[PDB]
């Protein structure tokens, strides 16, 4: 199989689906975590690693920063060479 | 009420009795929790609607000639290509499995957000059969009847196969054959001391 | 020195008291029980934790309790 | 509202925009204790110092034709044995390293021996403390690009831009990580 | 360059089994015994 | 298999109807010790239906005490 | 007052020689201190365990310094299975010249000791050798030694000290573990397998010096990067293969033969490398599933908050179980123990069945050592894992903040749970016991026929499933019409079930009446262990004869003879209970699976199953026929090589009846005697100026039982490693 077209194309689905189709869904289960509250409440260097210290604000208008990105463009990779990994199994010799 | 399950019962209060398909039939108790009946009344529509196309297709498949509805995937394996009424398709396994799966998420993924919807009715219901609201009552529990009946079915096909290795079709043909000597209890399977 | 706990369920009957090998419990006055006299114990710090007090105690629960704690020549019951 | 890394995003608290190159940077928020910020910045520009004068060495090395390649230059032979290179070495620099970290502490700058900050020229302010910075940081990634060349083309820097020129799209991270029989079996 | 000399265990065995046990025991004794000022 | 658990729970239904029969006396313990034969006797005997009486009390729900008229340890 | 301990105002007031005693045993626990507060509580913990960790790679550094320098390893590599390793020179001058001439042996220079680690197996399949190979990775190991003891000084200084909130963030720590420790570590692994491992077993040196200038595959990363990664497993090492050099070697470096090398009779090295990426990818993979700084993932509250049953059934479900668990460092220390203690044992099963070491099979007395080895340390830290759990409920639990969910509900039908645990140990002590005692009357009475011998059947249809064919059950991979059989046909199964089909090999034994009723031996150990440690945790907070027990602690001698006498009613006492149970499990274990394989190792399985069925044959057959070789190594005559062995085999009985002591007369016996002895000075003319700082007493009710436990282990462990290895070497070696 060509794996531009099958990579690309598997990570396009993800991102469409993501992007498209459980972007609400994901964002609801999100807030889940808020019911629980914050980790920690302190100003001590070791609990400022605990914090979103940077917040990655996207101009997207649905809100797709790019750690949604790399989740949903993992996937896409993922599942990509799943697919070309099993198809060269056929036709091997002696494997 | 619709009926009774086991005729002289007395049917669980958990059970409303408007609820279409209502036989009072819950021996385990499953429904109890309000909640809990809310999901499963959803699954059982699906999982009906679902099975209703499963058996239609099925038997479809056999009826006019074109093997049985376990057969039918055996070209991604062998080989060969896939075929539907005898028009050649120009996909194969891989590719159908990119379609399947982008275009299942797109229709399951916008109904899921739809939070508990089962009769959506307006573009789903084109020709206005229960636009009307009241009378929909029949045509809900014929639907359900219908629906409990396909998945009663589907099982067979399973089962059977499983015991016998014929389809469905070919298996109500030899049943006519030899009924007494063909059935459920000659397959030395299901009855394992007959 | 060990801890010895008196509790509200003591009926003044001053068998703990007379069980004592080393005088460590006293009766004195209250007005929480029939015989109007509860158990106390002031001198803790010569108690051995032998526990003959729990053993003559009749209430049930226990009303005097004793809880083994730091060692010392007193508490150890040593003569040398 | 100066630039940052990404677009429309507002920089972290942390980053006040003091130092020179912030560019509010900091996925990670690694700075954020003011006692670990100062620290990591003299670090920045001691690791930044040092690409900048590797990477000039070794396209200065490269350029003057000297031989073997900048990844061979131990396996070399000079006239002082390899031996006694080490402990010159570890005695010298243990020596100014020493001195260095004294005077960043006293004062908290950066400088050579016993002068901080050294700048004999009088060349400093805020445009040339962030001209070392961007210039720091542009050697730290040309080197570490000049050892992955040299794992995968295994061709000198000029070597592996020339082959680039002559042949862009025969020629690249594509062709190399899929022929790493053919040119490491030469 | 590793291989130590061919005389080292007489002279570590009755080091560490003798000499540093020893002086670790004196070392203990002591200190368990030292009074708090 | 079957054999051992008839016998098995003839015993055991035999003894636990003895048990409950001198609970109503006025000092059970001193039946335990010294044992009531006439008695015994009579519960032997009537011990070979114990599986159908067995199932009976299970289904009328007396074969199990109250959770409430159990003494546990704190928790 | 005393200085030491330091950590402890009560012992150091203690005028007695209890303040030595008491002192050394409560120095770890920390939580018992004076002054101590959590978060200086989790800074001495980080700062001990990179103690443990350097330990652990300066220990492992010693090994390979020792081999190196007197063992015999480039002299073993060459011809493995005619050698017997060296573990380390010998250097005893109470020797005298006959024993000096014993040990003597391996053409080394002088007396050394045979190893039985199985190091040179396991660094010989890796890759390794040459005698540089491991001064190096002796050198190295030390500095990784060096730079954990600096960072566990490191963080204890004033601005390196972490914030209680940070040991308590769950979330990160379980994604970097999972991903970073585990996936990479594991990523790592398989680069060293494919650069270095698998080209040493093909006769090619791949070391530091040209790793960088050899291609692991003829094909380099094409494959990878195209997809194209069945290319990677073509070309396989041929069954002729030759370890250790290139006849009959292949090219491929991810396979799934799924066999033993023939030559080795251990797992293919390519297949070890393609687990390892396997996993590798998964636990990378699943070390993104929590909350971190970057706004995706899961936080465990949450999934723990959801999983009640909507019917009640669990009561609150999970709720309140986060903050019960992250905590409590006992509760979160003994789901460790119990996680690692199961996968300790699970070592010790698939090691010998499946030997991943070349040569390893060969090496009988190495196998019988590891499988030993790892069995009665999993034995150790699974009695661990329970008893601090029960500490947990002492000292951690809450049952306010725990009200009505699955761990409150488990107190409230304690009694059932014991009750039905006591009916499941009865049962089967008095079916297991009545079994062997009606066939040993059987064998007294010469009728071998009228014994009660039940056919494993459950156990050997499982074997069928797998593919051993024996039995005949023709199930699953045993029919070769099945479509699991069919499936797999073409992956895995032609070496899977060639392996299993050999009845030279450990790979699923064939089993008899002799292994029923020692596994239902097994079964009732592990029931009866379980009882007394369940027991143990459950009644910690309180019972009937003692309600308020959760104000004593977990560790007190009694509440006295009142109430009709209280000895060992503690939960510290129910554990120690439980080791004795535990040891005696691990026995029944490690005695099956030392005679089921020495038979094995003699062909004269028959033996095994006609003795095994009553317990004269163990007696007879096992115990008494083993020792001969064992208690000679020593005579009137002379001694040889098993003179160690057999001094040692004593030794343990020694240790062990000394334990008896301890165990059988308690205190008030011994203090009055020592209060004679302490007369006995005072009035002794030219002794009594010298004079005691400590007054002397007896050890406490709770000391000796640890003592006494203490001594009932060592003497326990040291007879039967003696008797494992001597009767193991002896016979073979
Ligand atoms: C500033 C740090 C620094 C860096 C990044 C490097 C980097 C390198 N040196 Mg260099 N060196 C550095 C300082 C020094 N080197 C040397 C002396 C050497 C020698 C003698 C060699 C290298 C070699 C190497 C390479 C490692 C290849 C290998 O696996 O061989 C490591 C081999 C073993 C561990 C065995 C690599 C290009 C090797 C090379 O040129 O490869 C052809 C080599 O042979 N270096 C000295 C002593 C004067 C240094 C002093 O600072
Ligand atoms: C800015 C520096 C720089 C420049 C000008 C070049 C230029 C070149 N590289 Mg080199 N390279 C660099 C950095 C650079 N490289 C780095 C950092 C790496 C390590 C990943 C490499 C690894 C590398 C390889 C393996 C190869 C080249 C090759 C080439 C040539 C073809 C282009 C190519 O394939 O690039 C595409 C691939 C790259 C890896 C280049 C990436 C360059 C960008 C600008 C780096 C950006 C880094 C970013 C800011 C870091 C953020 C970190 C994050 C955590 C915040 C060309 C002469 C090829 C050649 O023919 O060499 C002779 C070749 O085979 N480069
Ligand atoms: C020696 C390396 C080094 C160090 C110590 C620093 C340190 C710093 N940088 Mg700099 N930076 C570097 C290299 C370095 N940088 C390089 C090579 C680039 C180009 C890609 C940049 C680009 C950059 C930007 C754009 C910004 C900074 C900023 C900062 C500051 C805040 C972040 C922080 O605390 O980082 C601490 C960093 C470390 C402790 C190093 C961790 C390295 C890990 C372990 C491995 C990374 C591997 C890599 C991805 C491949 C701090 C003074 C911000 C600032 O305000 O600066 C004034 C800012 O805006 N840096
Ligand atoms: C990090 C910086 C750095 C380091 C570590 C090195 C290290 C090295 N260089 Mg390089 N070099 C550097 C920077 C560096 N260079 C710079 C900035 C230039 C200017 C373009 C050069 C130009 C250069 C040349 C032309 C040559 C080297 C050579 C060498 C090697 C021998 C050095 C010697 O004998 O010096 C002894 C001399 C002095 C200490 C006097 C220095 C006076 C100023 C050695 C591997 C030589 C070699 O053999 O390379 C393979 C060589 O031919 N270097
Ligand atoms: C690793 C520990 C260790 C070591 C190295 C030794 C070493 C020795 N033991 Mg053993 N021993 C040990 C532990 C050890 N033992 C233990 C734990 C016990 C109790 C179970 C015993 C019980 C024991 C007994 C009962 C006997 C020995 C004896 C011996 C000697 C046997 C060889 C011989 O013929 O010596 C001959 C010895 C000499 C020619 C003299 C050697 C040097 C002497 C002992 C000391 C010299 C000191 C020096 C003049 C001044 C101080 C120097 C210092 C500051 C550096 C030898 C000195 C035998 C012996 O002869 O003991 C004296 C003996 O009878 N040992
Ligand atoms: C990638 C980052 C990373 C890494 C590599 C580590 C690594 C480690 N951390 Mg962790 N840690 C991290 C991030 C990380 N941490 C973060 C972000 C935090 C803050 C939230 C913490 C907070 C933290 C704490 C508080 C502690 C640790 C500790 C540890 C150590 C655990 C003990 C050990 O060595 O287990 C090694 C375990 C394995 C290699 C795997 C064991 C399980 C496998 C399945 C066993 C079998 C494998 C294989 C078959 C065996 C072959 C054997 C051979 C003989 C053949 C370990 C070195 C503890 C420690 O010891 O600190 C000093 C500790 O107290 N970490
Ligand atoms: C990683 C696991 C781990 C950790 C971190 C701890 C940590 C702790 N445990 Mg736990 N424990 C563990 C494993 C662990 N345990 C295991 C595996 C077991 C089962 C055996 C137990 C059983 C256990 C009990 C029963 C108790 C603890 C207790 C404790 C605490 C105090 C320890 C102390 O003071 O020891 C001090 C150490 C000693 C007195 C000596 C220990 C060595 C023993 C006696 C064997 C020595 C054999 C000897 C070397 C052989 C010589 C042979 C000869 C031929 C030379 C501490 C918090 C105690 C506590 O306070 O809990 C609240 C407690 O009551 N643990
Ligand atoms: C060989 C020694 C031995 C034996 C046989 C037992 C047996 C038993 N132990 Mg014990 N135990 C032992 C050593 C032993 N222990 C040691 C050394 C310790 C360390 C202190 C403990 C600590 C210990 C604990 C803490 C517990 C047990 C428990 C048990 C029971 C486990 C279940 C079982 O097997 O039921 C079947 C019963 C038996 C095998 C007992 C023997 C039955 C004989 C053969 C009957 C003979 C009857 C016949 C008519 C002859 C009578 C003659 C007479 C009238 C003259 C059982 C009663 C557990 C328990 O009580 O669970 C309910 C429990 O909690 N043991
Ligand atoms: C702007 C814009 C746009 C566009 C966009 C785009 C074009 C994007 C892209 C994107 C992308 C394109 C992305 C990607 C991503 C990726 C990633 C994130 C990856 C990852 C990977 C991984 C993680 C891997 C892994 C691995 C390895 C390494 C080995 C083997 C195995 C595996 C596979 C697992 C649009 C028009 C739409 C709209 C408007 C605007
Ligand atoms: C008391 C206590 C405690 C402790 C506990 C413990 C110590 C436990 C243990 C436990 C254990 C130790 C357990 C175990 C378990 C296991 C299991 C559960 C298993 C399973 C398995 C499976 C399921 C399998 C399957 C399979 C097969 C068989 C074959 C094929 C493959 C498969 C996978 C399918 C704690 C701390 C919590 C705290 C509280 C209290
Ligand atoms: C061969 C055939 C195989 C079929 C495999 C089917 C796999 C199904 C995977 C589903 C993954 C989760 O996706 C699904 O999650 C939720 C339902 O659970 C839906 O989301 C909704 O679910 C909640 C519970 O009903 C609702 O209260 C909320 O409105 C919303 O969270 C998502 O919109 C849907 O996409």
């Amino acid at each position: 199989l060509d794996p531009q077209i099958v990579i690309s194309g598997s990570t396009a689905a993800f991102l469409a689906i993501g992007r498209f189709v459980f972007l609400g869904y994901q964002r609801r289960e999100a807030n889940f975590d808020s019911t629980v509250g914050p980790k920690t409440t302190g100003a001590t260097y070791f609990d400022d690693l605990q914090k979103n210290s940077t917040i990655f604000a996207t101009n997207d208008p649905a809100g797709f920063n790019i750690i949604d990105v790399a989740g949903w463009g993992a996937l896409g990779h993922a599942v990509g060479f799943a697919v070309l990994a099993i198809n060269s199994l056929q036709g091997a010799n002696l494997s | 009420k619709a009926g009774n399950w086991l005729p002289g019962s007395d049917a669980p209060a958990w059970l409303p009795d408007d609820l279409p398909g209502n036989y009072g039939f819950d021996p385990l108790s499953l429904g109890k929790e309000p909640a809990s009946l809310k999901r499963f009344t959803e699954s059982e529509v699906i999982h009906g609607r679902w099975a209703m196309l499963g058996v239609a297709g099925s038997l479809a498949v056999e009826l006019l000639g074109y093997g049985n509805w376990y057969d039918a995937p055996l070209w991604a394996v062998n080989g060969g290509k896939a075929t539907w009424f005898g028009i050649e398709v120009p996909f194969d396994l891989n590719a159908l499995l990119a379609f399947e799966f982008v275009a299942m998420a797109a229709a399951e993924g916008q109904r899921g957000d739809a939070g508990g919807v089962v009769y959506p009715g307006g573009a789903f219901d084109p020709l206005g059969f229960a636009k009307d609201s009241s009378k929909s009552g029949e045509l809900k529990l014929k639907e359900i009847k219908n629906g409990r009946l396909a998945m009663v079915a589907f099982l067979g096909f399973v089962a059977q196969h499983a015991a016998t290795g014929k389809g469905p079709i070919a298996a109500l043909g030899e049943h006519l054959a030899n009924p007494w000597g063909a059935n459920f209890a000659t397959n030395g399977i299901s009855v394992p001391f007959f | 020195a060990h801890i010895v706990k008196i509790y509200d369920t003591c009926i003044g009957c001053t068998q703990c008291v007379r069980a004592c090998p080393l005088d460590v419990l006293e009766m004195v006055p209250w007005d929480g029980c029939k015989a109007s006299q509860m158990a106390s114990a002031p001198r803790t710090e010569d108690c051995v934790g032998c526990k003959r007090c729990e053993t003559a105690c009749p209430t049930d629960f226990l009303s005097v309790r004793v809880y083994l704690g730091s060692e010392s020549t007193r508490s150890m019951g040593l003569s040398y | 509202a100066r630039p940052t890394w990404l677009p429309g995003l507002n920089p972290p608290a942390h980053l006040k925009g003091a130092l020179a190159g912030d560019n509010g940077f900091d996925p990670l928020g690694l700075g954020q204790d003011e006692g670990r910020l100062k620290w990591y910045a003299e670090a920045e520009k001691t690791n930044g110092r040092w690409a900048m004068m590797a990477v000039a060495g070794i396209l200065g090395q490269e350029l003057l034709g000297v031989t073997p390649a900048w990844w061979e230059a131990g396996a070399k032979e000079y006239d002082i044995p390899a031996q006694a290179l080490t402990p010159i070495e570890f005695i010298v620099m243990g020596f100014l390293e020493i001195k260095r970290y004294q005077g960043f502490k006293q004062t908290g700058t950066s400088g050579f021996i016993n002068s901080f900050p050294f700048d004999p020229a009088g060349m400093n302010s805020p445009s040339m403390a962030t001209k070392e910075v961007k210039n720091g940081r542009l050697a730290m990634v040309a080197f570490i690009g000049f050892c992955v060349q040299a794992l995968a083309t295994r061709t000198q820097p000029i070597e592996g831009l020339t082959a680039h020129l002559a042949d862009p799209f025969g020629k690249n991270i594509t062709y190399y990580l899929t022929h790493l029989p053919e040119t490491l079996g030469s | 360059p590793f291989v130590p000399p061919s005389w080292a265990p007489s002279v570590f065995v009755p080091l560490t089994g003798l000499v540093l046990p020893a002086i670790a025991m004196a070392t203990l004794f002591v200190y368990i015994e030292k009074e708090a000022p | 298999t079957f054999g051992f658990l008839y016998v098995a729970g003839y015993i055991g239904y035999v003894g636990r109807q003895y048990l409950i029969a001198v609970k109503g006396e006025a000092k059970p313990t001193d039946k335990e010790i010294i044992i009531d034969v006439p008695l015994a006797t009579k519960l032997a005997w009537q011990g070979a239906g114990w599986p159908l009486a067995a199932v009976q009390e299970l289904q009328r729900g007396t074969l199990l005490e109250k959770e409430e008229n159990i003494t546990v340890s704190p928790r | 007052t005393k200085l030491f301990p330091k950590f402890s105002q009560g012992l150091a007031q203690d005028p007695t020689t209890r303040r030595i005693w008491y002192g050394l045993a409560m120095a770890h626990d920390f939580e018992s201190h004076d002054g101590m507060t959590e978060e200086n509580l989790y800074q001495k913990i980080f700062a001990s365990h990179f103690g443990q960790l350097s330990i652990i790679f300066l220990w492992t550094s010693g090994n390979l310094f020792h081999v190196a320098w007197q063992g015999n390893f480039e002299q073993w590599v060459t011809d493995p299975v005619h050698i017997r390793p060296i573990a380390h020179a010998i250097w005893d001058p109470h020797f005298g010249q006959p024993a000096v001439e014993a040990f003597t042996r391996g053409g080394a220079s002088g007396p050394v000791n045979i190893s039985t680690s199985g190091v040179y197996q396991w660094w010989y399949t890796i890759g390794m050798r040459t005698n540089q190979d491991l001064y190096v990775g002796s050198v190295f190991l030390a500095l990784v030694s060096a730079i954990f003891l600096f960072a566990g000084w490191l963080h204890l200084q004033p601005n390196f000290q972490p914030s209680l909130s940070w040991f308590k963030d769950a979330e990160s720590r379980l994604n970097h573990h999972l991903s970073g420790l585990f996936g990479v570590s594991s990523l790592a692994w398989t680069g060293h397998l494919v650069h270095v491992a698998i080209p040493e077993s093909r006769g090619q040196h791949v070391g530091w010096d040209n790793f960088l200038s050899v291609l692991p595959h003829p094909q380099g990363l094409t494959p990878f990067f195209t997809g194209n990664w069945a290319a990677y497993a073509q070309s396989p090492d041929t069954a002729s293969h030759v370890f250790g050099t290139a006849q009959g070697s292949g090219q491929a470096i991810l396979t799934f033969l799924g066999g033993f090398h023939p030559q080795t009779q251990s797992l293919w090295l390519t297949d070890m490398a393609h687990h390892h990426l396997a996993i590798a990818v998964i636990f990378i993979v699943a070390g993104h599933m929590y909350r971190t700084n970057f706004g995706i993932g899961h936080r465990m509250q949450a999934i723990l908050e959801a999983h009640t049953p909507p019917s009640g059934s669990l009561g609150a479900g999970h709720k309140g179980l986060f903050d019960t668990v992250n905590n409590s460092l006992h509760f979160q220390l003994g789901l460790a123990l119990a996680s690692v203690g199961t996968i300790t044992s699970l070592v010790a099963q698939h090691m010998y069945s499946l030997p991943p070491y070349a040569f390893q099979a060969i090496d009988f007395t190495t196998q019988a050592a590891l499988y030993t080895h790892h069995q009665y340390i999993a034995g150790f830290i699974m009695c661990g894992a329970f008893a601090h759990g029960a500490i947990f409920f002492i000292r951690d639990y809450d049952p306010e903040q725990n009200k009505g969910n699955v761990l409150a509900r488990m107190l409230d039908h304690k009694e059932a749970l014991i009750s039905h645990l006591s009916w499941v140990s009865l049962f089967l002590g008095f079916h297991t016991l009545g079994l062997y005692v009606h066939n040993d009357v059987m064998q007294a009475f010469g009728t071998p026929e009228k014994q009660i011998l039940i056919e494993p059947v459950f156990a050997q249809w499982i074997q069928a499933a797998h593919g051993k064919a024996l039995y005949g059950f023709d199930f699953l991979l045993s029919s070769k019409t099945s479509a699991a059989f069919a499936n797999g046909q073409s992956l895995w199964l032609p070496g899977w079930l060639d392996a299993i089909n050999n009845n030279q090999n450990s790979l699923f034994l064939t089993i008899g009446p002799g292994d029923f009723l020692v596994h239902h031996a097994i079964a009732l150990g592990l029931h009866t262990t379980t009882l007394i440690l369940v027991k143990g945790a459950l009644d910690a907070r309180g019972s009937k004869l003692m309600p308020d027990k959760k104000d004593f602690g977990y560790s007190f001698p009694c509440d006295g003879p009142g109430r009709g006498g209280t000895c060992d009613i503690s939960a510290y006492d129910a554990f120690y209970l439980a080791v004795f149970w535990m040891l005696n499990t691990i026995g029944w274990v490690t005695f099956y699976w030392h005679w089921k394989h020495l038979t094995l190792w003699q062909g004269n399985v028959a033996q095994f199953d006609e003795s095994s069925t009553y317990l004269m044959g163990w007696l007879r057959d096992y115990l008494w026929l083993n020792s001969s070789q064992l208690i000679n190594g020593y005579n009137p005559f002379g001694m040889n090589s098993l003179s160690v062995w057999a001094w040692t085999f004593l030794f343990g009985h020694l240790i062990y009846a000394t334990g008896f002591m301890f165990l059988i007369s308690w205190r008030g016996y011994w203090q009055e005697l020592i209060e004679t002895l302490v007369w006995a000075h005072e009035k002794t003319p030219l002794a009594n100026l010298v004079y005691w700082k400590d007054k002397p007493v007896a050890l406490s009710i709770v000391q000796a039982r640890l003592v006494g436990l203490a001594h009932f282990s060592v003497g326990y462990i040291f007879t039967y490693a003696a008797f494992l290895i001597a009767s193991t070497s002896g016979r073979f070696g």
